[PDB]
């Protein structure tokens, strides 16, 4: 009958999100770093991990 | 959060560091070999309560 | 290329790399062997001159065609401007080729054409 | 005044959607078995569906 | 003990939003009144927009 | 909400007209150049009272 209009409550948001909480992805590679000595550092591919 | 283990009779760490680039340019020429991604990694004590 | 919502589907390489704009990368995604991959990369440094529109690459893909100085040219031609029978591409009988197949594969020289 | 927390209820979690009901879809041609001649069963393309 | 249920109510739909609320979108280039004269108007480049 | 503008002692207003085409366009034929998007632009009294 009466409307109290209190208006609503809210300061935070509210986030939904991907069902693994991920959504991109970017291949990448390892990669192990050989010293560089007396020079720039030099860098390599890692065998251990996968590619 | 790092476990803690005994050394030289101290307690330490075992964070590790990784490294990554893109696979992305896994092919193409030399140089631009550049990393992008560093992790660190740990191991910690995982434990579920409830 | 764009509508990123997109980047997370499994791209079709049509879909991904001639009507829009695709790079190496999302052509790798589709595909994932660098050989035919490469192969493809030629092409598209070459289809740099077809990049657009749809047919200028669908035909430059096709290979069924010269582009002007032929760059793009895939095809097994033998005969010459006279139709003199070409030489052998990647040896040197009976000329010297100052550019050969260990030099730009990128055009896909054969045997003669 | 007082805090009487309890956690809450929320034992079976809540998916949102997409407006079309259906994530994404890939174009697909109708195809029909053309009875295999002893061998091998044979696949010819309809007409009576869109391409 | 005594499930009172007469449903719920849900009229109207609660469609969520992504951040920027504006998703997809196509880099467009600014066509200025680049007008041609006598029949229908040309248009061109103009450099008063980031392109 | 056009700001108004008194101009010879009359109000009117001050919207104007923009218009769009893709940015691929020497990609093909030149003057092949077509409107396709609209934008009217204009000025208003922003205010954030709560
Ligand atoms: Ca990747
Ligand atoms: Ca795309
Ligand atoms: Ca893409
Ligand atoms: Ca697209
Ligand atoms: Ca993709
Ligand atoms: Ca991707
Ligand atoms: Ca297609």
């Amino acid at each position: 009958r009466i409307i109290e209009n209190h208006g609503t409550e809210d300061e935070l948001p509210n986030y939904c999100f991907p069902l693994g909480g991920i959504g991109v992805t970017d291949t990448y590679q390892a990669i192990k770093a050989t010293n560089g000595n007396g020079g720039a550092t030099t860098w390599a591919q890692d065998n251990t991990f996968a590619e | 959060q790092g476990v803690m283990v005994e050394q030289n009779g101290k307690l330490e760490s075992q964070v590790e560091m990784q490294f990554f680039s893109t696979s992305v340019n896994a092919m193409n020429e030399a140089n631009a070999i550049q990393p992008k991604l560093l992790l660190y990694s740990e191991d910690v004590n995982m434990e579920t309560p409830d | 290329a764009n509508t990123f919502l997109e980047e997370v589907r499994k791209g079709n390489l049509e879909r991904e790399c001639v009507e829009e704009t695709c790079s190496y990368e999302e052509a790798f995604e589709a595909l994932e062997s660098s050989t035919a991959t490469d192969v493809f990369w030629a092409k598209y440094t070459a289809c740099e001159t077809a990049r657009t529109p749809r047919d200028k690459l669908a035909a430059c893909l096709e290979g069924n065609c010269a582009e002007g100085l032929g760059t793009n040219y895939r095809g097994h031609v033998n005969i010459t401007r006279s139709g003199i029978e070409c030489q052998l591409w990647r040896s040197r009988y009976p000329h010297k080729p100052e550019i050969n197949s260990t030099t730009h594969p990128g055009a896909d020289l054969q045997e003669n054409f």
